[PDB]
Order: C-alpha cells, then structure tokens, then sequence
C-alpha cells in the first residue's frame, strides 16, 4: 500500500 | 465533539465507457485521502488504522460520492472528470445491471428525499469509521467515532427537518444498498483486472491488491 | 399501525458440518414462511410480492435468526436442529472465514448490546419489507411498511432503553454487515450446488434457483 | 418457486 501511505503522511 | 459543519466543509473542499469510469475512480482515490483528513479526529488515529479504514471503505465512499453528484442527471452518472455515462452507454458496454442498481437504489432515492451534502458527508463519515474493519488496533475507538457521527447526524436531521421524524433512519437504510452495490463493484474491478483488457491506473490498482 | 407486540409474538411463535448447516437452513425456510405470515400487513400484500420479498430476504432473515440464537454460546452457532457448530469445526471444514464474520460482526455485537427479541424481530421486519426488491408491483407500499416498522422500533428503543439515545441507530448499523455476510453466504451455497458434493434439500434448492 | 407458493396460500 505504497501510494496510500505516502499521501496520508503528507 | 463531532460537528456537522466540519463534515460539510470536508465535502465542500473536495467537490468504452468502462475505461472512463476506471480513470475517474483513480482520480477520486487521491481526492478521498484529502477528504478523510478533513473529517474530525481521523488524522489523530494511528497511521496503520487510517490505511485500514480507507482500504476498507474507499469503494462505498466513492460510490456514495458520484451517486449524490448524479442527482442532477436522470438517466446516468456524473463522473468527476466532467464526463457523463448514460444508461444506454453502460448497457451497451455490458455493465447495465450494476448501473441500474446505482440509479434505482442510490441516485433516485437520494433525489427523492433531497439528501443534502451534510447528510451525505455524515453517511460517508459513518462508512469511514467502520469498526468491523479487520486489523484495527482499537476497534472500540473507531466504534466510538462512528457513534459521534450519527449522533450529530440525528440532531442535524431533527433540527433541519423536524417535519420528517423518520428521515434519520431513512438515511441509514441506504447503507445496506451501498454495501451490496459496493461488493458487486469490486467483482467488476477484479474481473477487469484479471482479464487485463481495461487499463487500471496505479492507485486504483493498489486498492485491488490483496491485504 | 405496526405494533411491536405482534412482531415479538411472531418471533416467539417460531422459536462434515456444512451438511448439517444446509439441512438446518432448509428446515428454517419452512419456518420463515410461518414467521412472515405473523408480521402485520404482510399477508395483505399481493401474493406475487410476498414471494418476491421472501425470495430476496430469506438469506438475511435466517442469518439474523441463528446469530441472535447463538448469543448463548461464545465460539460457535446454534442450529435450529439442536446441533452446535463450533469455530474449529467450521474451520476444519474450510468455511472458517465466513463463520468468523458471523461471530464477530453479528453474534458478538448482538451479545454486546443485549439485543432483545423485539429489536431482532423489528430488524427482520425491516429486512422483510425491502422496497428495493426487483419486480415489486408497488414498491412504495413496501417502503411505507418499512417506515412503520422502524418508527415503532425507535419508539420502543427510546421507551425501553431511554438511557441509550444511540441504540436505535446502532441496531440499524448491523444491516450493512448483515447484507454483506448474506451475499457471501449465497456464494457458498451456489458453490456447493455447482460442485454437487453437499446434499441440498428441496426448499433450499428452490431458493437458489434463478428468477 | 413451487414450494414457497404452496406454503403462502395455505
Ligand atoms: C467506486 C469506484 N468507482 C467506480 C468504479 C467502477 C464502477 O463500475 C464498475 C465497472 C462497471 C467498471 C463504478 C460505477 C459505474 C458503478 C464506479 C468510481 C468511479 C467514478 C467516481 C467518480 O467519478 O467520482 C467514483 N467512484
Ligand atoms: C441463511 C441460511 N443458513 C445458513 C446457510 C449457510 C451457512 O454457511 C454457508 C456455508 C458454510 C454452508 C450459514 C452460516 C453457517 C454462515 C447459514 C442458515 C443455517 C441455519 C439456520 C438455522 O439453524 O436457523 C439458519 N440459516
């Protein structure tokens, strides 16, 4: 789940 | 506290035909992340549980979005890409069955009761705070968040529409139809991914990957 | 009028492990017909629509029945045939996934809130009066019957449990889980019918036939 | 739907 992880942290 | 004002502001801040539909679903997955961050107390949850809730409800969350958007039209749905998919276009593509279910069980019923954007966001917040999601580190906390959402929704309904005592229950009774239509939508996405005849973008592909 | 007394009386009047489960489902299909006749105004509907409602909800109606019956046990379900199917028995038969979903999302949640038999019958009455059922001659009449049911249920909850203002909404928020578990149960029944390794009795076989 | 029909009429 790489895309969802990167958008949630920013 | 779970105020319906912030929930409405979350909605207002983010707001072959099968190929056009899949592209719109991928674009809205990026928008769904922005919407969830504006729902109260969602960002305060553990980062792993935010993934679990979004991976479990993204299908129902996006379906409720375009179904309420499609209230303006009468025989189709309005994609977020500005394109309109008509009844016959979906039928001519072989996906008229689930398309009719979206129109009769969701779009028309949303149009019949004049469901406002605040009630839509509260329902999508209820779908977001799903305490039955597998793997939640604290499902009771998510359950408490869901309870605050439909508490603020019932108060909003009995205040904004006091002449309709059953409006609050009528809003919640669209969630079973939302759940079943969502599962049938996942079957279609898996089938197109399995065959590989329809281009699926990265974010939509990531949501179809196994847990 | 839709009194909760008659709805409760309808419940009180009717109240390889996979093979034992399918036999219990067939026996309860005969019982389901007797239960529906005791629900107010159901027999007054056209005979064709009574078939449509029972053929559309029998899965969720029977699932809500044994899930509430299984409150007595902690790691299994209580079949109407007096037999108990344990967690490990369902797991050892290869059907532990849907069995765990019934226990966590339905049985345990019914046990947590101490859902009484009146609230169970009102929910099964709401499932029975499904206005989204395809082919209904007058879906607005079925929709009106559903509205009278959850109106009497909300009054019963705010009278019997006034200390729980969110109990009425918490009861309705089990219907989405009931809908999804019901669909997964139908997939299992179709799969066993397709392979033909599990004996399926006549009434259960009739409900699996296409419309 | 023969079985369901016969049980509903009786
Ligand atoms: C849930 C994700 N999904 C979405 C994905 C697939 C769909 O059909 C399944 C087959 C026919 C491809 C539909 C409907 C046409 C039923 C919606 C979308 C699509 C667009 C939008 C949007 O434009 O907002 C939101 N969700
Ligand atoms: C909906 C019909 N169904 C029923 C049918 C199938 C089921 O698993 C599907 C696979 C594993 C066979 C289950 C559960 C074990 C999930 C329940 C039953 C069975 C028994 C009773 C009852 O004893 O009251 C009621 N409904």
């Amino acid at each position: 789940h790489k895309i969802l992880h990167r958008l949630l942290q920013d | 506290d779970m105020p319906v004002e912030r929930i409405l502001e979350a909605e207002l801040a983010v707001e072959d035909p099968v190929t056009n539909i899949c592209q719109a679903a991928d674009k809205q997955l990026f928008t769904l992340v922005e919407w969830a961050k504006r729902i109260p107390h969602f960002s305060e949850l553990p980062l792993d549980d935010q993934v679990i809730l979004l991976r479990a409800g993204w299908n129902e969350l996006l379906i409720a979005s375009f179904s309420h958007r499609s209230i303006a039209v009468k025989d189709g749905i309005l994609l977020a890409t500005g394109l309109h998919v008509h009844r016959n276009s979906a039928h001519s593509a072989g996906v008229g069955a689930i398309f009719d279910r979206v129109l009769t069980e969701l779009v028309s019923k949303m149009r019949d009761m004049q469901m406002d954007k605040t009630e839509l966001g509260c329902l999508r917040a209820i779908v977001l705070f799903n305490p039955d999601s597998k793997g939640l580190s604290n499902p009771a906390e998510v359950e408490a968040l869901r309870e605050k959402v439909y508490a603020s929704l019932e108060a909003y309904c009995k205040h904004k529409y006091p002449e309709q005592p059953g409006r609050f229950a009528k809003l919640l009774l669209r969630l079973p139809a939302l759940r079943s239509i969502g599962l049938k939508c996942l079957e279609h996405l898996f089938f197109f991914k399995l065959i590989g005849d329809t281009p699926i973008d990265t974010f939509l592909m990531e949501m179809l990957e196994a847990p």
